[PDB]
């Protein structure tokens, strides 16, 4: 819940009026891959199904 | 007077890895020719059993900023953290990349480290960062610092790989601490230096050590 | 699957423009590519039927 | 780190034939604070 | 005071101070506690 | 009014500025004074061994 929470806020920042922002995307993106845990723990990876 | 590393030296990729509860230190390797993928070859042993050094070692042929290597895409200098470095092996003439295939079922997002052929792109580029706090982004890098290497092109770090019974190199998302042992610096002209390919002579060059040649009945021993 | 769906959009979102990818920017195929990975396209022909 | 800045900034113009104004502007607010910095500089060291 | 690296080295051992490395699940907990072990050793990082 | 003899023995002299001497109370500092060598707090399981 609070994962989607927070995924709909990136949603807004990164996403306006039908064209994304790469300024913001590309970081968003960045952080996500150094912090996989917010992909979830499906798609973790090692032993992930 | 701290070593620092440095363009054109020549370079072994180290990993320390616990097994048995026993400290194993292992190195980089590719051979180039008929494989491109990279593999570990341990070398704590050595004395025991030599290692294949010549394969494992690499040159730094280069070292820049994001922002440079992005302007040469589009169209003896000491390494600082945060720069983006080229390594070429020593043996094959190639460059180390993150490769797009994968073999590894336990990690799906982890992509292969191998060889390739061409410096071009962003593939074979690679960013160090400091292991430990204390050191920081633009620092010199110094010898018997531990790094974490990650690939410009997939944005993964080079990685070894526990989870299946066999060690194994790969990229991924998860960190491994690297140490850039030296090999070389700077040779003067003549003045062997160590594992270089030669010729041994026993006098004015007319004779020289050899052993047999092939299906010899001595076996070559 | 909230979640889940949630994290889908926000990387669709985050995905380049065609335009970029027209262009050819490396750093819009770069992010494509990550895009890819994480996401394989066979998961999301599940999902959908 | 001020030095750094600026060679990745020019690093961005390198290839643009031609700087433009905020870009001047930007450079020329860098060069101020680093004549600053090297007048401080020379300061504590003269005497010297 | 301030200046010098200093390892501390047990005398009838010879080991060298270190930190021992996070256990697993200190890592996700992210306690900036790291216990302290003699080991023959070590990190650059030792020095006090 | 029994007498004793006495040794009076230095421990220190004369300083100079900076220049650890010993018997002092001080801290260690792993790296740039972001952490130091200490035990566990007051009441703690590990009885602060």
């Amino acid at each position: 819940c609070g994962g989607e929470r927070y995924l709909d806020f990136l949603r807004f920042a990164v996403f306006v009026n039908g064209e994304s922002v790469e300024e913001n995307a590309n970081v968003v993106v960045r952080l996500l891959i150094r912090k996989p845990e917010c992909f979830g723990p499906a798609l973790r990876g090692e032993g992930g199904s | 007077e701290v070593q620092f590393l440095r363009t054109d030296d020549e370079v072994v990729l180290q990993c320390s890895a616990t097994v048995l509860k026993e400290q194993l230190k292992l190195c980089l390797a590719a051979e180039g020719f008929g494989n491109r993928l990279c593999f570990l070859e341990p070398t704590s042993n050595a004395q025991n059993v030599p290692p294949d050094l010549a394969i494992c070692c690499f040159t730094l042929e280069q070292s820049l900023s994001v922002r440079a290597l992005q302007e040469m895409l589009a169209n003896h200098r000491t390494l600082l953290y945060g720069h983006a470095i080229l390594l070429r092996h020593a043996h094959s003439r190639m460059y180390l990349s993150c490769l797009t295939t994968s073999r590894s079922m336990t990690d799906k997002l982890a992509f292969d480290v191998g060889l390739q052929e061409d410096a071009t792109g962003e593939a074979c580029w690679w960013t160090m960062h400091p292991a430990s706090k204390q050191r920081s982004e633009g620092e010199k890098v110094r010898v018997g610092d531990d790094l974490i290497l990650v690939s410009v092109s997939s944005e993964r770090y080079l990685h070894l790989s526990t989870a299946s019974g066999e060690l194994q190199v790969d990229a991924s998302f998860m960190q491994t601490l690297w140490n850039m042992n030296p090999i070389c610096s700077c040779c003067e002209e003549g003045y062997v230096t160590g594992g270089h390919v030669l010729r041994l002579f026993h006098g004015h060059m007319d004779e020289c050590l050899t052993i047999s040649a092939a299906d010899s009945d001595d076996q070559r021993r | 699957m909230s979640f889940y769906a949630a994290l889908i959009d926000l990387l669709g979102r985050c995905a380049p423009e065609m335009h970029l990818i027209q262009a050819g920017k490396g750093e819009a195929l770069r992010i494509r590519a990550i895009l890819r990975s994480l996401v394989p396209l066979d998961d999301l022909v599940g999902i959908i039927s | 780190r001020l030095q750094e800045s600026i060679s990745d900034f020019y690093w961005y113009y390198s290839g643009k034939d031609v700087i433009e104004e905020q870009g001047k502007r930007n450079f020329s607010k860098a060069m101020s604070v680093a004549k600053q910095v090297f007048n401080s500089l020379t300061e504590y060291i003269q005497g010297p | 005071y301030g200046e010098s690296l200093c390892f501390v080295q047990h005398v009838a051992s010879g080991l060298w101070l270190t930190y021992a490395a996070p256990d697993p699940k200190a890592l996700r907990l992210g306690v900036l506690k790291k216990k302290a072990i003699l080991h023959q050793e070590g990190h650059m990082d030792d020095a006090l």
